């Protein structure tokens, strides 16, 4: 092993608000 | 109006237990379709995708899609005070910041009313590509629980080597190594037991235990659990959830 | 000289089980009709009075009333070192600090001795008035139990509101509130499974929660439970001690 | 609600000296 | 080369369940008669003398003898990756310094390989003299362990008084006393349930709670529990492994 | 009792180096 990688450096983000 | 009435409602406190400590606070999409969840950990390092198909539910109306801003810590407390035989209804409006709970008991005599609380949500969602994976390894969801809380007894990491004959579970610490094979299991006499696999190309992935005992904490909710594995990319760790759904475990690998 | 042999000593062992947590340290007044205790808790919130009629032991014997300064902490401690089936037998005499509890196997070649040592107190008791209630509702001490322990998850506070037809026990906090309704049952296949209220006026009451789940813990004592309340006054739980007496946890109101 | 009340508040406290 | 195959491996597993908690460092003696160990305690204050016998095992292979330096957590920590059905077989070279442990399931298609690091160590050996002792009790070992567990509550010591026809433990603390007498049973209708006592002069020795409460953690590995104490003398505590050998807590006394 | 005897005041001690 190496580095732990995160989702984030295999799948798009998308930012979203909810609100509730 | 939201409102779908589940017999078997010790299902969704399983989900609420396998979820909650992972992640405290999570969107949940409600559609015609059913029930939708996808939320990183705080770490960013593992995700989740928890499906309520529609059909699952006794009886289920959803006019309108509804995004639910849900503090899962406060749900978890609230399905701690529903019985196992408890038949469960969820109740929502549009112009209501709320999440109505309505628990029923077997006598019948006992009803239960919880209102929740919604909150407000900044969260970070992703696309998740349809794939076929190299390696798919069906086995029994408490061998796969029992292996990583083992294992975490040896070192922080496990190696997991799938071939062809038999996948492999591997770790190594400070107090030497640990070898568990699991060879695959001719299921002449049996369906749910058995171990199987389906390889494309023989995988080598190395992931955290800790994420790994986060994940089985959903083991309550199958006798299975499949593990979806490709080279230099997150492992996919799924829980059948009967005539319902499914609940989806990645975890980034360490490259 | 006083001595009470006591078959069935569990009992005892449940007596101690039941209090030690919510009263360090209380008078235990022996007389010719047995036991009596009464001891508010140290924030003067709560209140126990505990009755042992003499019918209730095997054998009694009680010369001269006595007033045994206890200390229920190694009271229990004491009887943490009795098994179930044990019979225990209460050894006192007049010009001794102590108290002597002999316990017995059921084999039999088993026998223990242990010398209590008794305190000093300086404590206060109150003149209980023997009144008519509004409400009094008798249901499953498990249910009760429950009750309490899954509304500890919604807030502080418990708003017990009986009317003719149900009970209802709400609870409120910063996650939203609970309410859970028990109806009246009929008793036609039953007798210690159901619920009954018998009402002079429908009652609305707040209470501590940590009370009474301190409270319940004289569940083992008894099947059933019983709720006295009035207007703005201490609620009275009751737990029936078969063949025995009672334990009575009194609970100062929030108005 | 507004206040916690006591035991006392309703029941008569009679003080005593319990020696062992 | 030496290697033990072992089909009961439980046993094992309970042998390092009931020594990693008092002592946390081992040497263990490997010879053609099987395995021996022997070790104090941090504080010396009580020892440990395990006996493993060859004949015990299912298959047994030892060519020279060898001194193992073993971390008893690293190795309680691996022996718990194993379950109670599982066949373990023990594996060390001379030129290696690891020990290599192999789990096999019931199955069979599950296996486990654990390579233990094992360790220098600087430790005390002592000469412990064949000898006849003054009394010998027989007794069940969950009684044993119950009474200590209890008289841990009265106070730090405990003080063993052997006749000839009964065995009593009494205990003395700020909170009063406790007299557990446990008398001589007639084994007309049993063999293992039975409190044997032979004397040649009665024995009244004084000892530690905590290290007898440590040695009680060994009860799974037999049903019945030997007492051999002399005046002035550490006592035995004895658990007897079936078709296997013993293991032996020597605890020395507050003369 | 008046005080807490060891295993080495009865038993004769043998050090051990053991190499592994």
């Amino acid at each position: 092993k190496r580095r732990q990688t995160s989702m984030t450096d295999f799948f798009h983000s998308k930012r979203r608000l909810i609100f509730s | 109006m939201f409102e779908a009435r589940l017999v078997q409602g010790s299902i969704l406190k399983k989900v609420l237990e396998a979820l909650k400590d992972l992640i405290n606070e999570a969107c949940w999409d409600i559609s015609s379709s059913g029930v939708n969840l996808q939320s990183m950990d705080s770490s960013h390092v593992s995700l989740v995708q928890l499906t309520l198909r529609s059909e699952g539910f006794d009886t289920y109306r959803c006019d309108r899609n509804l995004a639910m801003g849900v503090n899962l810590t406060s749900m978890s407390k609230i399905l701690k005070c529903a019985g196992n035989e408890d038949i469960i209804t969820l109740r929502a409006e549009d112009n209501a910041d709320t999440l109505a709970l309505v628990f029923e008991a077997p006598n019948q005599e006992k009803v239960s009313d919880y209102e929740m609380k919604l909150m407000d949500l900044d969260v970070e969602q992703l696309g998740i590509p349809e794939q076929e994976y190299s390696c798919v390894v069906k086995m029994p969801s408490g061998e796969f629980a029992r292996i990583c809380r083992d294992l975490s007894h040896i070192g922080d990491a496990v190696v997991i080597s799938c071939a062809k004959d038999g996948v492999k579970f591997s770790a190594s610490g400070e107090l030497g190594n640990g070898n568990i094979k699991l060879s695959q299991t001719s299921n002449v006499d049996k369906e749910e037991e058995a171990v199987t696999i389906e390889m494309n190309e023989p995988v080598q992935l190395t992931f955290a235990l800790r994420y790994l005992n986060f994940f089985t904490k959903a083991t309550p909710l199958s006798s299975t659990v499949t593990l979806s594995m490709s080279a230099d990319v997150p492992l996919v760790v799924e829980y059948k959830i009967a005539d319902m759904g499914h609940l989806k475990y990645y975890l980034a690998p360490k490259i």
